[PDB]
């Protein structure tokens, strides 16, 4: 029986491209590549990889809401 | 997931009696009580407070335990309310019990406490819409002879399996005594997806009724273990008594018979057949 | 909710046979076995003959063995048994103290809690003592899950929502305020606030005066037999009746007068153990008088309503005013963002709807069900159930809040062969096992059940 | 003020041989709305739920469809004892809607062919769902229902809710004289107990006729699996039954064999007729002043059973509606169910 | 003309607005089925009361009971009640 | 438009307009005009104002109001008192209105009789089962790149000009097409929407249209099937024949003011006599989403639901880059057409 856990960070590729540069800010946590789409990722900084997301969404847009 | 199960032991001195002179007497009912007292504590123990009730059939009345029906006007301490209940009615049940219970030798009963567990079953899954319960009834039947099949109660007992299969409420039959395949109880529980099993009447019950009996309320998941064959020849002539393959209905009579009767007639209606319709049938 | 039951298969194998010796203990844990194993323990509880698997193959019907499946897993993960490979097969022989709980529990045993219980006279009915342990729990709902007013009197029950995550406030300065902790228990309807709470409390004292199997058996002793005559004082370990003190000051358990008196039969435990009717300063009024607001006009109309009850609700949706009878809130894509924000993703109170609150929303789904269960295969035509116009709106909502979609599972390899591949996929879809399958990488990302049964054919 | 059967069925005879066909109407008249969907997707399934019943209660009978559209009398399904084949054709008249007007006639005409097969001991029934203002006759009407009557073949129509003479001299003229089938519907419940009331048998005076002596076979079950067939429908069958004559194998069903032409009936069809021939006496209301009884039901435990003292609660009735010759007291809700599906009276049989 | 005994009915629909005025002029027996109730109606729900008038009065409703009182069943109700009416 | 087959008399009924010139003072029956005929800065010559003089010497019993709402209610009580009118009727659709002065219009006429009830229109079988959508057209980067470097009203172009809502148009072009209903597209710009359905190859209605081959496309619009995408400008309203409406596009999601998008909401979404499909009246807001029309499609959101009409959203078409046309798909070629259409 093998098995190798971890977190999959998957989305759309324009997002994905996005998601990947924000984890390569904190030394690439990312444990694995498996193709465009899936991404392995240890379980222990994916909150990392939201909470950079949110500020690069906020600090840019600033939801002007116009 | 609550199944109601409606104890109808029936105690009846035409059946139950002859008990003890088949074989020797080791031993009174109250295992046949006791092992469905534990089955019914053990049916009250594996759902989830899973409600019940007993009833008993004298040869010439009824009456309740468990449910202890309107007089006045350890381990849980629910299994000995159950008890309590049982043992305290059981006995005043059984003190109603001289010459007047065994009149009616002849009359049965057990019958009329099998109506009275549809009837009571139908009562509490009609006002129990909360927390639906599939219920089902057992009868444990005094397999003894001089009455191996009477007629006179045959038209109840048939239209029994009819609510079964419409309240979705199985009948489960096990027969204690000797080796007399009640054919009307053999065929009840097949019809209506029940159990039958002919038990040895000394067995203790519970190691078949944990069995046999607890695949049926609400699981059925699994292959249950019934009794010999369901043969499909129903009930002899009224006429003659033989076992009919082919039978022979009289007519509105809804007698069926054999050969036997002079084609007109028949010793169960009054209703002069066409000479004609008999020549078709005299034809082969 | 904790999943207790995958936590108690955390805890060592000595201390699982140390709560089965108690027959009342036994009797608790069988109703939570799973039934295709709850007819396994009471088969092998009453013939104790050791027989192969392959027989036991043979008794059960065809496919539906994923009961059985996680059954047998279930029953080594938490030790009830022990696997003996006498001849090569599974000997699968039950665990000896569970075995041999279940007998006396079964056959009207003296399970410590099933006969511990006192017959008295029982002054606390039905209504006697569950009032004030509702009103008790309902201040510990208050201070741990967050509402209006804290007038819980258990404090190691705000010490609990700290440090032991029960409330998602600031536990250093004595807050219970919700958080990922107290969504996910809240969202819970019953078993999952109660089983996460508990743990706290057990894991907090747990070592020093705790006595976890003690702690534990005097909990499973109140629901093993009903306490009634010195059932709180008596039926209470070292560390069950300081629990059960604890329990009486804080709402944990139903005891009488002076912290020290017969345990009075309070519906709390009723309500964990039997996971029945939650319906309990003398004014018991239920069951449809809680109520909560759904509408597919994306507008919440609310007739009753209680005090406890709409603070929760306020939590997802705004609150302006409160009335004789209407709460005032609109629900959108808006109003289910106030909590999406907190980070409590947008799942529970799906389930949350269809659960409680409903009392309210009963002729609302009165033509939602419509019955399709018979029907189904003769008509496809759904009358919105479940609703998904509000699934799409919560969705769409959720997926703004995050903008990012994980998956959970296992990553596998060794799929040297084409041929093994595709026959699992094949078989994943037939039974939902694959989220996502692609020959040419030959891995994906799901749960072990998809491995364990190949294994399983592999292996026997 | 009581409303129940007056004094009693007396069980002399009453039909469960027979054949009754109902004839449906799909005619635009049933697209003018009257019920909740419309006329035509609401009747559809209230006689699907009396084709079930008639089988149920009336097991050794035949059942057929007759369909009125663009006046035309059409039918949907051979008169046939199979309940499933029945509703299959009912859903593809569920799944369409009605048009053009109902032709009376041409189905008095297919009545009659129609009936021809069924066999003498079954009793001739025709159950007409005539609910607009016009028929379509190509013909002298009043030919065919004097044929109806001569040839013996009874007539109950189920008008909807509207009176036309034709139909109500059709229903008297079959039925030996009788007008008594001439029951309209006016709602949703209204229309379900006049195919209800057709599902039991309609005695009202059975004549002196030449009685059939008819002979019927009892089946035998099978067990094979892996050897699966039958001699039925030639198919992959599992699990079937066996003629005690022919042996050749027909499914688990009453199915009648194929190979020698005898009937067939396991245990419903002698059962289900035994409690129609025979039916008792209705519990009625026993008086409160006159109950005499102890505070709960008999038949099951109903406690409730009297407000006592309680002003215009307690001089009102009593959950006591007690059987006339057993004499034991039920619950008005236990003692309707006592005359619903089982009689099974507890009092008359514990004895 | 269009009701012939007791057992007859039908409805006998009449349009024209000064029918409203002309209610004095109609006969008392049918006057008295005219209530004030009956005035100006719309002819669809005339229809509609015509529906219910099909919907209720082609139903076979014979109580056989309520008749008595003005059907006086055979050479019983009339030698019963008419002496009371002698007065 | 309608009034031919009406039994009107449209030879006495003078279409008074003040710049073509009819009979006036002399018609021996009904006339057909407007308020800005009547009172208002559009006096063209003073043909107006003599028949402003006729209507005191001439006792005008009933008047019947069309809209009364775009022009301000002053003149309306201006006239009233010269003309010496007996009765009116003022047949307007909206509920809120800038007319609410101190002379409220319905005290000035008489007590209403009837509300616009659209609920009971959109529902009956004219416009039944509104299905109203607002396409989320997915973003890209010169989206986000143009709602960064400028915010102000210019860009109102800058996002409509979206491929993906052109192709998201296009699915409803193919899926309306195949079912047989009408496609209306509504775009108040003229050179972006006519370069948009020349890719699909179709007659389509776009900015200053000839009106004789609009009518034309819209003979092959409502007549025929294989034509059926229709693009609706700004000339719409006010106003043109407003035609039957199966599928209603709306581009232009600013559209000030709110009161002219309940009546252009009622206008455009038009009776349609075909019930086949059981949504038989779609409506599609078609608007790029991390963009500014966020605030301005928001609105009309809670604006149909609070209309009464059904409503869903339409995010996920049915195999959306699977449909033909498939050109300025990817995000380069979507940024160029931005920058031409920054000449608009
Ligand atoms: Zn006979
Ligand atoms: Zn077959
Ligand atoms: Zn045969
Ligand atoms: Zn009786
Ligand atoms: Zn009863």
């Amino acid at each position: 029986a093998r098995a190798r856990k971890g977190a999959l960070v998957q989305c759309d590729p324009s997002i994905k491209a996005l998601i990947l540069q924000i984890d390569a800010k904190m030394s690439d946590i990312v444990l694995e590549e498996l193709d465009d789409t899936h991404l392995l990722v240890n379980p222990s900084k994916v909150e990392f990889v939201k909470h950079e997301l949110n500020r690069l969404l906020s600090k840019n847009i600033y939801n002007p809401m116009d | 997931s609550p199944s109601l199960l409606t104890v109808i032991i029936e105690i009846a001195p035409k059946l139950w009696t002859t008990f003890d002179e088949e074989g020797n007497e080791k031993g009174s009912i109250i295992k046949v009580l006791e092992a469905l007292i534990v089955f019914l504590n053990a049916h009250l123990a594996f759902n989830s407070a899973n409600k019940v009730a007993v009833i008993a059939a004298y040869s010439q009345g009824i009456k309740y335990l468990y449910p202890e029906s309107t007089s006045a006007l350890x381990x849980y301490r629910r299994f000995r309310n159950v008890d309590e209940t049982l043992v305290e009615e059981i006995y005043k049940l059984f003190e109603l019990e001289k010459k007047q219970i065994e009149q009616n030798s002849q009359r049965s009963t057990l019958a009329g406490a099998m109506s009275a567990g549809l009837t009571y079953v139908n009562r509490i899954s009609k006002e129990s819409v909360t927390t639906s319960l599939k219920s089902r009834l057992l009868v444990l039947t005094c397999g003894s002879g001089s009455s191996k099949d009477e007629i006179f109660q045959y038209i109840p007992i048939m239209n029994c399996i009819f609510s079964a299969t419409k309240m979705k409420c199985p009948i489960d039959v096990v027969k204690i005594g000797g080796s007399k395949e009640s054919t009307f109880l053999q065929q009840t529980t097949d019809a209506t997806n029940g159990v039958y099993l002919h038990v040895e009447s000394t067995e203790g019950l519970i190691q078949y009724l944990a069995t046999a009996m607890f695949i049926d309320p609400s699981l059925r998941p699994i292959i249950v273990k019934p009794n010999h064959g369901s043969v499909d020849f129903r009930t002899s002539c009224y006429l003659t008594g033989r076992v009919v393959a082919v039978g022979f209905i009289c007519s509105v009579c809804l007698c069926v018979l054999s050969i036997i009767p002079p084609g007109n007639k028949c010793p169960a209606c009054d209703s002069q057949f066409d000479e004609h319709v008999i020549a078709k049938l005299k034809r082969k | 909710k904790h999943s207790v039951t995958q936590y108690l298969e955390e805890i060592p194998q000595q201390v699982q046979n140390r709560l089965y010796t108690s027959p009342a203990t036994c009797l608790a844990i069988y109703r939570i076995l799973p039934p295709l194993a709850k007819f396994f323990i009471m088969a092998m509880v009453f013939n104790e003959n050791e027989v192969p698997l392959l027989d036991l193959d043979k008794w059960v019907n065809s496919n539906g063995k994923l009961q059985f499946q996680n059954a047998i897993k279930s029953m080594k993960s938490l030790h009830l048994l022990i696997p003996n490979k006498s001849s090569g097969t599974l000997m699968i022989n039950l665990n000896p103290t569970f075995k041999i709980s279940l007998r006396n529990a079964l056959t009207g045993g003296e399970v410590q809690n099933s006969f511990g219980v006192v017959v008295e006279e029982n002054v606390v009915s039905l209504d006697l003592l569950d009032e004030y342990s509702a009103n008790k729990w309902e201040t510990i709902l208050h201070f741990m899950v967050g509402t209006p007013l804290a007038k819980i009197p258990s404090e190691k029950v705000l010490n609990l929502l700290k440090h032991s995550k029960l409330m998602e406030e600031v536990n250093s300065t004595g807050e219970f305020k919700i958080t990922n902790e107290g969504f996910q228990f809240l969202l819970q309807e019953i078993n999952s606030q109660l089983w996460t709470l508990l743990l706290q409390y057990l894991k907090m004292i747990e070592t020093s005066k705790m006595d976890l199997v003690d702690v534990l058996h005097f909990i499973f002793m109140l629901g093993a037999l009903e306490v009634g005559k010195a059932y709180k004082i008596d039926a209470l370990s070292e560390t069950q009746r300081i629990m059960l003190q604890d329990m009486r000051d804080y709402g944990l358990v139903f005891q009488k007068h002076s912290n020290d008196s017969i345990f009075y039969p309070t519906k709390l435990a009723l309500m964990l153990t039997s996971d029945t009717k939650t319906i309990r300063g003398l004014k018991n009024q239920d069951i449809p008088d809680g109520s909560l607001i759904v509408e597919t006009n994306f507008k919440i109309y609310s007739y009753s309503n209680s005090p406890l009850q709409i603070a929760v609700l306020s939590l997802f949706v705004h609150l302006k005013a409160r009335f004789v009878n209407m709460v005032l809130g609109q629900i959108t894509r808006e109003s289910i963002r106030r909590a999406l924000t907190n980070g409590i993703t947008a799942d529970q109170i799906i389930a949350y709807l269809e659960t409680h609150a409903h009392p309210q929303m009963r002729r609302l789904a009165e033509e939602k069900l419509e019955k399709k269960l018979e029907l189904d295969p003769n008509c496809k035509e759904p009358l919105q159930v479940l609703p998904p116009t509000v699934v799409d709106q919560i969705r769409l909502w959720q997926l703004e809040l995050d903008r990012v979609i994980t998956y959970e599972g296992s990553l596998y390899s060794d799929f040297e062969t084409s041929q093994e591949y595709n026959l699992l996929s094949k078989y994943a879809q037939d039974i939902g096992v694959l989220l996502w399958k692609d020959d040419k990488k030959k891995k994906f990302f799901i749960s072990k059940e998809g491995n364990s049964q190949v294994l399983d054919f592999a292996k026997r | 003020k009581k409303r129940t059967a007056k004094k009693n069925i007396t069980p002399y005879q009453r039909g469960i041989i027979r054949s009754l066909i109902l004839t449906l109407d799909c005619s635009e008249a049933m697209l003018e709305k009257d019920l909740r969907p419309n006329r035509h997707a609401m009747i559809i399934q209230y006689a699907i739920d009396f084709v079930h019943e008639f089988f149920d209660q009336n097991p050794i009978s035949q059942m057929g469809i007759i369909i009125m559209r663009n006046g035309l009398a059409q039918l949907v399904s051979q008169v046939s004892g199979n309940p499933q084949d029945h509703i299959d054709a009912l859903k593809s008249i569920r799944k369409q809607e009605p048009k053009g007007n109902p032709s009376l006639q041409n189905a008095l005409e297919m009545a009659r062919g129609l009936l021809l097969p069924v066999p003498a001991h079954c009793t001739r029934e025709v159950l007409i769902v005539f609910g607009s203002l016009s028929t379509t006759d190509p013909g002298d009407i009043h030919q065919t229902i004097d044929s109806l009557v001569s040839e013996k073949i009874r007539v109950k129509v189920l008008g909807l809710s509207a009176q036309v003479a034709i139909c109500k001299e059709l229903c008297k003229a079959t039925n030996y004289g009788d007008e008594s089938f001439y029951k309209i519907l006016l709602d949703e419940t209204h229309l379900k107990e006049l195919f209800n009331e057709a599902v039991t048998p309609l005695p009202v005076n059975k004549i002196n006729k030449g009685f059939t002596l008819v002979k019927m076979g009892f089946p035998t079950r099978i067990f094979e699996d892996t050897p699966t067939f039958c001699s039925c429908h030639s198919k992959l069958v599992y699990g079937g039954y066996f003629c005690p004559n022919c042996h050749s194998k027909v499914c688990s069903l009453p199915t009648v064999c194929p190979c020698c032409d005898l009937m067939l009936i396991l245990s419903t069809h002698l059962a289900r007729s035994y409690h129609h021939l025979m039916p008792l006496k209705t519990f009625a209301e026993v008086p409160t002043t006159e109950k005499f009884r102890s505070e709960d039901c008999f038949s099951c435990q109903s406690r409730f059973p009297x407000x006592x003292x309680x002003x215009x609660x307690x001089x009102x009735x009593x959950s006591r509606y007690r059987c006339e010759d057993c004499k034991q007291e039920f619950c008005v809700d236990c003692d309707v169910f006592i005359h619903e599906i089982l009689h099974n009276c507890p009092g008359c049989e514990s004895k | 003309r269009v009701l012939r005994g007791k057992d007859d009915y039908g409805v006998m629909v009449l349009a024209d607005r000064r029918f409203s005025r002309k209610r004095s002029q109609l006969p008392k027996w049918i006057a008295q089925g005219l209530s004030d109730a009956d005035l100006n109606l719309s002819t669809d729900m005339a229809i509609s009361n015509t529906k219910q008038f099909l919907r209720t009065m082609a139903q076979p409703t014979d109580p056989k009971d309520q008749e008595g009182v003005s059907v006086w069943s055979y050479e019983d109700l009339i030698k019963h009640q008419n002496s009371r009416k002698d007065q | 438009q309608f009034l031919q087959w009406c039994t009107l008399q449209p030879e006495n009924c003078a279409v008074f307009t003040s710049d073509n010139k009819e009979m006036f003072q002399t018609e021996s029956g009904l006339v057909v005009s407007t308020y800005s005929m009547v009172a208002n800065t559009r006096n063209r010559s003073h043909d107006s104002q003599k028949v402003m003089d006729f209507l005191t010497g001439r006792e005008w019993g009933f008047i019947i109001l069309d809209e009364v709402h775009v022009v301000p209610a002053a003149m309306f009580r201006r006239v009233v008192s010269t003309i010496a009118a007996h009765a009116k009727l003022g047949l307007t659709a909206t509920l809120v209105r800038e007319d609410d002065k101190i002379g409220d219009l319905n005290f000035l006429i008489g007590p209403k009789l009837y509300e616009a009830n659209w609920m009971e229109l959109s529902q009956k079988g004219h416009i039944a089962n509104v299905q109203c959508a607002e396409v989320w057209c997915p973003m890209t980067a010169e989206f986000y790149q143009e709602y960064l470097r400028e915010t102000a009203r210019k860009r109102m172009l800058l996002y409509i000009m979206n491929p993906t809502k052109f192709q998201a148009c296009q699915f409803l072009i193919q899926y309306h097409e195949r079912r047989g209903d009408k496609i209306i597209v509504f775009s108040d710009n003229v050179y972006a929407l006519q370069e948009y359905a020349l890719k699909m190859g179709k007659p389509f209605i776009y900015g200053s249209t000839p009106q004789q081959e609009r009518m034309n496309i819209l003979q092959n619009f409502q007549y025929n099937d294989q034509i059926n995408t229709i693009f609706l400008s700004k000339v719409g309203d006010t106003s043109i024949d407003l035609p039957e409406a199966t599928c209603l596009i709306q581009i232009s999601s600013h559209y000030g003011s709110r009161r002219q998008e309940a009546q252009r909401l009622g206008r455009i979404l038009r009776a349609k006599r075909r019930n086949d499909e059981g949504f038989n009246a779609f409506f599609y807001s078609l608007v790029s989403k991390d963009t500014q029309e966020m605030y301005y499609s928001t609105k009309r959101q809670a604006f149909l639901v609070d209309q009464g009409y059904a409503f869903k959203v339409i995010t996920h078409l049915h195999g959306m880059e699977n449909i033909p046309n498939l050109a300025y798909a990817s995000p380069r070629e979507r940024r160029e057409l931005l920058q031409e259409v920054l000449l608009k």
